[PDB]
């Protein structure tokens, strides 16, 4: 069975074929403009990568219950405090259901070797993806499904550390119903794993500091001069 | 953040 808050929250889900399918073709034609001497590095199609999925996040949470009924100021607020929650949570579950081992599976539905990535990425990179999947596989040993998955996502987008909210009653019940529906639920269709609702849990201060370190590195990396949405964000 | 404003405003 299924509390009926999180048929709610799935039916928010998005279209993930066109999401992924658009993204894909927003990278192919921005290869295809640039011409030999100026293509885009490895790091670069990443940002835009990164970038385009954003817009697309955006477009979620807008549409989501309860947040399509924030005004846009506490709206603005939840999501520039999550954003790169949100992008690395994607991430993550994105390995958990594609992912083989020795590759990495892209929203654009492009499947990478690791080795190729690893050579590229940088040490801070590496080690924060290495990061991220002990996070897959422990999610994948725990048999980390959809309905868990829209369940953290909420979690996470209606975060109780962001103030200055105007409507803070709204993001504290949501974060408690949705709580307690993933406690119901895990008990209901897993009832024989009791560490499952703890382990979920505890993965999501492990994705924040995943995220505010990736952030932190990004950051480094426009002040660099290595790097739209993303830098608004950031 | 005049871009995030847009993408929630915008029709
Ligand atoms: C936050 C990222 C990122 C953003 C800008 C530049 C580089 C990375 C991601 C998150 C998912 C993809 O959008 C991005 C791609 C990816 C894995 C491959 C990076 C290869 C760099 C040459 C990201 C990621 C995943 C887990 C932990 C940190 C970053």
């Amino acid at each position: 069975s299924i509390p009926h808050l999180i048929l709610e929250l799935l039916k928010c889900e998005p279209d993930e074929p066109q999401v992924q399918a658009k993204i894909m073709a927003y990278l192919q034609q921005e290869q295809a403009n640039r011409s030999k001497h100026e293509k885009l590095s490895t790091f670069g199609l990443m940002c835009k990568m990164a970038d385009q999925t954003l817009f697309s996040i955006v477009e979620w949470a807008r549409s989501s219950i309860f947040f399509r009924e924030l005004k846009v100021d506490d709206q603005m607020k939840l999501l520039q405090n999550c954003w790169s929650e949100l992008l690395i949570l994607d991430h993550i579950y994105r390995q958990v259901v594609h992912g083989k081992e020795g590759s990495i599976f892209l929203v654009t539905g492009q499947q990478v070797d690791y080795s190729i990535i690893a050579s590229q990425a940088g040490a801070t990179l590496n080690n924060l993806m290495s990061h991220a999947q002990e996070l897959v596989a422990k999610l994948r040993s725990l048999q980390f499904d959809q309905r868990e998955f829209v369940c953290l996502k909420f979690l996470v987008l209606f975060s109780l550390d962001v103030k200055n909210l105007e409507n803070f009653q709204l993001v504290e019940g949501v974060q408690e119903q949705v709580n307690a529906a993933l406690l119901d639920y895990t008990m209901c269709n897993y009832p024989q794993q009791t560490e499952k609702f703890g382990q979920l849990l505890l993965r999501l201060p492990e994705i924040r500091a995943i995220s505010m370190q990736a952030e932190e590195y990004l950051y480094y990396k426009h002040l660099n001069g290595d790097v739209n949405l993303l830098i608004e964000m950031l | 953040n005049a871009l995030l404003r847009y993408l929630l405003d915008k029709d």
